[PDB]
DNA sequence: GTTTTTTTCTGTCTCGTGCCTGGTGTCTTGGGTGTAATCC
DNA sequence: GGATTACACCCAAGACACCAGGCACGAGACAGAAAAAAAC
DNA sequence: ATCAGAATCCCGGTGCCGAGGCCGCTCAATTGGTCGTAGACAGCTCTAGCACCGCTTAAACGCACGTACGCGCTGTCCCCCGCGTTTTAACCGCCAAGG
């Protein structure tokens, strides 16, 4: 059929997700991970939803910035495939060790 | 004019700001011209950024400003972007950054 | 616990007078305004304690606005502030 | 338990696409999980400490706002 | 002649405690004075934010404790909290 | 002096004065400066203890600031604390990427 | 002017950085970024001294301007 | 006779990781700082200690930015620096837009 | 795939009021600068 | 020319007395997201 | 390997200079005494955080499969290292100057 040797799929979904507004990680598993990390320093803590939404917002923004500088590291690497030490170099330069 | 806001011809409450300075543990005493001055600066900043907000919202035939509009208007500015460098907006996202190595040529 | 909503409405009608707004847009705006107010005020308090001046007048506010915002914004803001000082001082 | 593995590969894909990343390697996902985890560790530690002095067993949005302002990753939107 | 400040003699004594056979340069003593300045300033700013996010204007030692374990990283912070708490006990137990 | 009455080494009342003139609150409690002074005391004890070890390394008697920067850059939590901190006459880690060492 | 920066100076900057092998356009690029750095620094420093109403920039104001850019430097009374 | 390249550079790296003395010497640096300072208000006097402060902060700043740029190039499967490497590092830190 | 162009049903927003609380008018007094002179 | 001081002056702090706005709550309307043809 | 020889390390040496002791002041910590409300605390009330489940469905997972950027290799060509040769700001100094 119309199998399409690639190129339009990835960039088209980039166009869609940059036309987009809202989140990408869906709610419940992120919330449960938050509570598992939360169950480590003081037990049995309760939460309002807006805090969790802010956490999700800033989390996705943090990772978006990581991906942007990682992308520019890859472009300077004359590649399009990412690597882990790209992210390690990016966090090395950001001073967030 | 009874109210100092009408005596300044502005839109912000000055005695609000003076009480904020007093209930700030900022200085010990606060003069008369500083709160007016700062409120005027605030009012200019609001009008200035809301200009870019108005044009950025008008870019999409929508009467209402959305947060994406605000982030676009900030990142399309230079002074405001270097202002808001450590700053993130809720429901923001980022700019269209399509690299030239990516389009099907 | 007051927000700055109708202040925003009046600024908006003074600039783009046929423009609506969402709720959370107003929320981000007031977040913005509070951040800016806090940064300037704390920098003015630094001006006092770095300069041993027991109060703060408008001159401190002018130099602090210089210290925060870059050039064009700074000069237009100084202009607007001095014009407000002028019209309030005249009456 | 294991909600660290609740992070899905298509979510990482979606984040890469809005992040603008085209090509995805396979050795990325658990590294991503670890970085995200350490991030949220420092965040929620500080937020819970702010709530420790609050003497209220519930953490608010305002708390997380203040804590992330303390990190300098400061986020608007919810007031604070 | 205006009287200026230093913290040199205090930390000087502390250095003499922890290392009796050790000298020091003057510039480094100024560096340590600036160090105390910086740490004190960050703590005090966190104390003012403690006040305004608690709508209170009294400062007790509890706020200082929560400020220190907000700013400093964990293990170092808990040791310092231990030192301060034992000092609180030794002082306030007597006059 | 309250410092001796706390059995410590930093002057309480100077700090109590500086808390007043800092506009830090409206009122100031009793023993909060004692707690803060002890915090300062243990901090500088730990820092200069590592500095003393740094002088033990080079077999130097007077502390040079290079010792200070090195002892900052060795320990983990201290270096994460003072990440945005630099010092005149500081220098950096004696560090070589071995991928740039010759073969 | 800006050309008072010698080539072996930026080479020594690579050496204390620990950098081995050097290209060409590095030199002028270095002078440019150094220029913009000093531009922002000395601009707000002279802003401090403008508020000081005095005709010499203090070392204190230099230190506080470095704090204002989040570039806190000890050593010289800050 | 002639030595083989790369060696003397690393040997003086081991030498220049030792003395924290200022690399750029005084007079030309002072002239450059004065010339940039000329165009804000005319002919301001200067404290020499402040000049040393500027010198220290500038040199440490540039050394650290070189370190990140060098690690960028090491990631870039190369040994020699490029100006694009400085652009990449600055783009990660966020000086320029 | 993109995007445009109809209803629709529809969520928020602006008008609309009443309650109230901070904002305003002004003296005393005081200290907090204003300014100038004098070191340095 | 900046640091110190000292004499000036002068209006903020407060403290009380008078007050129309400021915001919470509703209503009905009104900009608006999508359903789904429907071209390029 | 392996020797010759640059490059660096490292050991008395002395010198000089500032770190540190030291010492006589005076001004803020102290000591003590007197109002006062901020807050530690008791207690009231209603919201909202939590847990749970049934139903819907769109979203993830596994695999089938080609395939095409990542990469190891190659040749190549060029242009920085470096060592040599002259350069020019720069240090204190001083004898003609006139004058």
């Amino acid at each position: 059929p119309h199998r399409y040797r690639p190129g339009t799929v990835a960039l088209r979904e980039i166009r869609r997700y940059q036309k987009s507004t809202e989140l990408l990680i869906r709610k419940l598993p992120f919330q449960r991970l938050v509570r598992e990390i939360a169950q480590d320093f003081k037990t049995d803590l309760r939460f309002q939803s807006a805090a969790i939404g802010a956490l999700q917002e800033a989390s996705e923004a943090y990772l978006v910035g990581l991906f942007e500088d990682t992308n520019l590291c890859a472009i300077h690497a004359k590649r399009v495939t990412i690597m882990p030490k790209d992210i390690q170099l990016a966090r090395r330069i950001r001073g967030e060790r | 004019a009874k109210t100092r806001s009408s005596r300044a011809g502005l839109q912000f409450p000055v005695g609000r700001v003076h009480r904020l300075l007093r209930k700030g543990n900022y200085s010990e005493r606060v003069g008369a011209g500083a709160p007016v001055y700062l409120a005027a600066v605030l009012e200019y900043l609001t009008a200035e950024i809301l200009e870019l907000a108005g044009n950025a919202a008008r870019d999409n035939k929508k009467t209402r400003i959305i947060p994406r509009h605000l982030q676009l208007a900030i990142r399309n500015d230079e002074e405001l972007n270097k202002l808001l460098g450590r700053v993130t907006i809720a429901q923001g996202g980022v700019l269209p950054n399509i690299q030239a190595v990516l389009l099907p040529k | 616990k007051e927000s700055y909503s109708i202040y925003v409405y009046k600024v908006l009608k003074q600039v783009h007078p046929d423009t609506g707004i969402s709720s959370k847009a107003m929320g981000i705006m007031n977040s913005f305004v509070n951040d800016i107010f806090e940064r300037i005020a704390g920098e003015a308090s630094r001006l006092a304690h770095y300069n041993k001046r027991s109060t703060i007048t408008s001159r401190e506010i002018q130099t602090a606005v210089r210290l925060l915002l870059p050039g064009e914004l700074a000069k237009h803001a100084v202009s607007e502030g001095t014009k407000a000082v002028t019209k309030y001082t005249s009456a | 338990r294991d909600n660290i593995q609740g992070i899905t590969k298509p979510a990482i894909r979606r984040l890469a696409r809005r992040g603008g990343v085209k090509r995805i390697s396979g050795l990325i996902y658990e590294e991503t999980r670890g970085v995200l985890k350490v991030f949220l560790e420092n965040v929620i530690r500080d937020a819970v400490t702010y709530t420790e002095h609050a003497k209220r067993k519930t953490v608010t949005a305002m708390d997380v706002v203040y804590a992330l302002k303390r990190q300098g990753r400061t986020l608007y939107g919810f007031g604070g």
